[PDB]
C-alpha cells in the first residue's frame, strides 16, 4: 500500500491527490485516514512519521499550484450550474490554447481548473454573460459533489498537514485566495434568483465562506499569514527572492526592509 | 550642507598647517582614486574588472557616471541605512551624547585648532564619501545656483561639461 499510494501517475499525483482533483471526497478520506495508518505502521523506520505521510499526501517537489489543501478550495462548481443560460456581472476570461478568442469566455472557477496550464487572460468586454466552457469543451467543474464530504475532509487537512504555510503560484497565501473568494461571491450571488444543456438551477456554492470562517480560527493559518513578506517567511515570487548573485553592499541594505504589500491588501 | 563644509574645510588647512605594491607606479591615479576610498587593488582585481574603461574602450561618453568607467568603490562609519528621518535624527543625537559622555605658551601664531565635536575628527573626504549619490544628484541639479559661490564644492562633482565650460572661455581669449 505505502507503494501504490507514493506512486505518482502521468500528472504526479498519487492516489489522494487524484481523488481529491476526482471530487471523490469520501474516497480522499478513505485513502488519507489510510495514510496516517500507514506513515504510523512504519515507524519502525528511520525516517520520520511525517516524510512518508507528506510522501503519499503532496510529494515533495510537487508544483504548488497542486497541493491538495489548495487544491480542494479551488473545486467550486460553474456559475452555470445556478445562473443557467442567464446574464449576471461576473469577472470572465478568454482561453487562447482552446479557441475561446475574445467574442466567448469562461467565468473564474473554469478558468482555474478547467483551463488550469492553458493561456488565459482576464477579458475585457461587459461582464454581463453566462460561460461557454460547459459548450465547446469537457467542463470539469460541473459537477458539485457531496458538500458535507468536502467540507469534513478540509477539516481533516487543516489539522493533518502544514500545506497551510504555503503560497500558490501567484504569491497568494491561502488565506488571502479565501478572502478575495468570499468577496468576489457576495456580488455574484446577489444576482442569484430562485425559479443537451448541463443541469442549471442549482443553489450557490458557501463553501468557501465556511472554509473562511473555520481557517480563520486555526493559529498556524492566521500566523502564518500576519508573519508573511517577514525574512523568514520569504515570498518566492515577483518579490526581491533571488539576491545572493548582487555585490555584497546592495544586499546589506537590501536585506534590511519587509514587506507588507500582501498583508495590507488582506486586512 | 555646502557652508557647514566650508567651515569645517577651513578648519582642515589650519590642521594641516621601492619595489613594494606600495611604490607610485603601482598605486591608483588621476580619475581613479574615489572620494575617501581605498583602491580595489589591481593584484587581486582582474584588469577588466578593475577598469570596465581599460576594459571596454567604447563605454566613454560624455554624461556616463565616474564610478562605471574605473570601477564602482562611530557617526561616520555606520552608513545611511534607516530612511525614517526620525530615527536618523534620534540617533544623530544619541551620537552626540557618546561624544559628550599675552597667552603664556602659545603666541597666536602657534594656535592649533581643529573640527572635534559631533565626530572626534571630520575631514570632508569622509563626508564626500558618506553622502556619495546627494552630493553626485546636486552636482548635477543645483549647479547653476549653489554651484555659484565662491569656491563651491559642488563644482568638484564637474564632469566634462564643466571643464569645457572653461575650455570656450580659455581657447577663445587665447583665439
Ligand atoms: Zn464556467
Ligand atoms: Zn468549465
Ligand atoms: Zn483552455
Amino acid at each position: 500500500l505505502r507503494e501504490l499510494l507514493s506512486a505518482k501517475d502521468a500528472r504526479g499525483m498519487t492516489p489522494f491527490m487524484s481523488a481529491v482533483s476526482g471530487r471523490a471526497y469520501p474516497a480522499a478520506i478513505t485513502i488519507l485516514e489510510t495514510a496516517q495508518k500507514i506513515a504510523k505502521a512504519e515507524i519502525s523506520s528511520s525516517e520520520k512519521e511525517e516524510d512518508v505521510f507528506m510522501g503519499m499526501v503532496c510529494p515533495s517537489g510537487t508544483n504548488p499550484d497542486d497541493s491538495p489543501l489548495y487544491v480542494l478550495c479551488c473545486n467550486d462548481t460553474c456559475s452555470f450550474t445556478w445562473t443557467g443560460a442567464e446574464h449576471i456581472n461576473q469577472d470572465i476570461f478568454e482561453c487562447r490554447t482552446c479557441g475561446l478568442l475574445e467574442s466567448l469566455c469562461c467565468c473564474t472557477e473554469c478558468a482555474r481548473v478547467c483551463h488550469k496550464g492553458h493561456d488565459c487572460k482576464l477579458k475585457r468586454t461587459s461582464p454581463t454573460a453566462y460561460c461557454d466552457c460547459w459548450e465547446k469543451c469537457k467542463c470539469k467543474t460541473l459537477i458539485a459533489g457531496q458538500k458535507s464530504a468536502r467540507l469534513d475532509l478540509l477539516y481533516r487537512l487543516l489539522t493533518a498537514t502544514n500545506l497551510v504555510t504555503l503560497p500558490n503560484s501567484r504569491g497568494e497565501h491561502l488565506l488571502l485566495f479565501l478572502v478575495q473568494t468570499v468577496a468576489r461571491q457576495t456580488v455574484e450571488h446577489c444576482q442569484y434568483r430562485p425559479p443537451d444543456m448541463p443541469d442549471h438551477d442549482l443553489e450557490p456554492p458557501r463553501f468557501a465562506q465556511l472554509a473562511l470562517e473555520r481557517v480563520l480560527q486555526d493559529w498556524n493559518a492566521l500566523k502564518s499569514m500576519i508573519m508573511f513578506g517577514s525574512q523568514e517567511n520569504k515570498d518566492p515570487l515577483s518579490a526581491s527572492s533571488r539576491i545572493g548573485h548582487l555585490l555584497p553592499e546592495e544586499q546589506v541594505y537590501l536585506n534590511q526592509q519587509s514587506g507588507t504589500i500582501r498583508l495590507d491588501c488582506f486586512t | 550642507f555646502q557652508a557647514l563644509i566650508y567651515w569645517i574645510k577651513a578648519m582642515n588647512q589650519q590642521t594641516t598647517l621601492e619595489t613594494g605594491q606600495n611604490h607610485p607606479f603601482f598605486r591608483r591615479s588621476d580619475s581613479m582614486t574615489f572620494l575617501g576610498c581605498i583602491p580595489p587593488n589591481p593584484f587581486e582585481v582582474p584588469l577588466a574588472e578593475a577598469i570596465p574603461l581599460a576594459d571596454q574602450p567604447h563605454l566613454l561618453q560624455p554624461n556616463a557616471r565616474k564610478e562605471d568607467l574605473f570601477g564602482r568603490p562611530n557617526c561616520l562609519e555606520v552608513l545611511p541605512t534607516k530612511m525614517s528621518y526620525a530615527a536618523n535624527l534620534k540617533n544623530v543625537m544619541n551620537m552626540q551624547n557618546r561624544q559628550k559622555k599675552e597667552s603664556e605658551g602659545p603666541p597666536l601664531t602657534s594656535f592649533r585648532p581643529q573640527c572635534s565635536f559631533m565626530g572626534m575628527v571630520i575631514s570632508h573626504d569622509m563626508l564626500l564619501g558618506r553622502w556619495r549619490l546627494s552630493l553626485e544628484l546636486f552636482g548635477r541639479v543645483f549647479m547653476e545656483d549653489v554651484g555659484a559661490e565662491p569656491g563651491s564644492i559642488l563644482t568638484e562633482l564637474g564632469g566634462f561639461e564643466v571643464k569645457e565650460s572653461k575650455f570656450r572661455r580659455e581657447m577663445e581669449k587665447l583665439r
